[PDB]
């Protein structure tokens, strides 16, 4: 926590209480719709894993902003016309886990498929779903965040069907909690304390389907194609809720050696 | 032209007998048609040789739909039920036909010259005719 | 082979009697691996051995 305001008490002259922090909680979409039920949730959890001589005082929850982020795609020459909702389903996802650093967790026996051995998989506390190997290195909410976007091209240009991008800028709606610029390049934007970005909150339906132009994809020089929401849905990789079973070992025959 | 696999097997399987006089006839017969299809599609391909690379090419029709059996053979007596529905998932071809414009791709190619590329105004039957008469 | 047990032979003689028609006989330790015997005398006399070389 601020050392400012550390549990500081008269009753006879001042004394700071040394061990107590807090966190800063940065919700999903799913539950900035039900703020309540994760609330109830995590209050049973930090009692579980309260440590020795530490608590939690405050908890923060965040604010979304839209980042409204016009960019245009230019598309391949030889792309077909049924992949294009496969090209709106993979700039979405592409530009979402750069924006929002969203944890990756996969199964255990990926893991032992890949090099690293059985001391490095469960080396952190008990998941129950998934394991976390690298972390998203999550910036402190204690100051104002830069969103450096240069490095998002490449992550753009990966994708089959995408040639270049031809354009990255917003559209004035920084205004409202005074994002500002930082000093000359282009690309980075410095979200004021509180706020997490929600680049396209409700996103096909509100932003990427209605041909408003959030994301202008251009196809043969100029044709211009869109798409509807439920289209790239189909497309969209969707996730697995995984969880993981404890690891025993089976019995074998019983002998009678007695 | 394709002789059955049905037919080489040994007489007391009972593949050449009258119909449906033992109860086990049946649930052989329908086991020798899933390898049975796969071997005519084998025999229709080597026929289709003169069709698939000539340069004057005409169709949508690949690699092909055609039954095993001769219509008075007893092979087609014990499916003849189901038949009308086996031809018809036969014709699922027409949905492979973009592979024919993967052999126009190459049969250019020998002039130096690739296919056009595919564009979102095609009119896609009406597209193709126009790639065919360009070979 | 396979060879039916009968009523107190052990298997110390019946490894002997698989020495007819085995070309020399299993040994009585070899045996039991094979039949994965749980004793030296854990067999039942019903029980059915299997004599492999």
């Amino acid at each position: 926590e601020p050392e400012k305001q550390r549990y500081t008490y008269w009753y006879a002259k001042e004394f700071t209480l040394r061990g107590n922090y807090w966190l800063y909680l940065e919700p999903t979409r799913w539950t900035q719709g039900n703020i309540a039920a994760a609330t109830r949730q995590l209050t049973e959890f930090l009692t579980k894993n309260r440590n020795i001589g530490e608590s939690v005082s405050n908890i923060i929850w965040l604010q979304p902003v839209d980042l409204p982020l016009l960019l245009d795609v230019e598309l391949d020459d030889d792309v077909g016309a049924q992949d294009v909702p496969g090209i709106f389903a993979a700039v979405y996802s592409t530009a979402e886990q750069y924006l929002m650093p969203g944890a990756q967790r996969y199964r255990t026996e990926v893991l032992q498929n890949a090099g690293m051995s059985n001391d490095q998989i469960f080396e952190g506390p008990l998941l129950e779903h998934g394991w976390i190997p690298e972390l998203p290195a999550a910036r402190d909410y204690t100051q104002r965040l830069t969103l450096n976007l240069s490095r998002l091209v490449n992550s753009l240009l990966e994708i089959e069907g995408i040639k270049h991008v031809n354009r990255l800028r917003l559209d004035d709606s920084f205004d409202k909690t005074a994002i500002e610029p930082v000093k000359g390049d282009t690309w980075s934007w410095s979200i004021k304390e509180g706020y997490y970005p929600r680049l396209w909150g409700e996103d096909p339906l509100n932003q990427l389907a209605q041909q408003n132009g959030p994301l202008r994809v251009i196809a043969k020089g100029g044709i211009s194609v869109s798409v509807s929401k439920e289209q790239i849905q189909a497309s969209l990789p969707s996730q697995s809720l995984i969880q993981n079973e404890p690891v025993i070992l089976a019995y074998g025959q019983h002998r009678d050696v007695g | 032209s394709y002789y059955p696999v049905s037919d080489t097997l040994p007489p007391c399987y009972g593949l050449q007998h009258s119909l449906s006089e033992s109860e086990h006839l049946l649930p052989l017969h329908q086991f020798m048609l899933p390898f049975e299809q796969l071997l005519a599609c084998g025999c229709q391909q080597i026929a289709m040789l003169p069709r698939l690379l000539a340069f004057q090419r005409e169709g949508y029709e690949v690699w092909g739909d055609q039954w095993p059996f001769k219509s008075g053979s007893v092979n087609d007596d014990a499916h003849q039920d189901y038949a009308p529905a086996l031809k018809d998932l036969l014709g699922q071809i027409a949905l492979d036909s973009d592979h024919e414009l993967d052999i126009i791709n190459y049969l250019l190619g020998y002039f130096g010259t690739q296919r056009a590329p595919r564009t979102f105004t095609t009119q896609l039957d009406d597209f193709r005719a126009v790639q065919q008469g360009y070979l | 082979i396979a060879l039916r047990i009968q009523d107190g032979v052990s298997l110390a003689l019946m490894a002997a009697s698989t020495a007819s028609t085995l070309s020399g006989g299993v040994d009585y330790l070899t045996l039991a691996w094979q039949n994965g015997l749980d004793n030296l005398n854990g067999f039942v006399p019903g029980e059915i051995l299997q004599a492999t070389r």
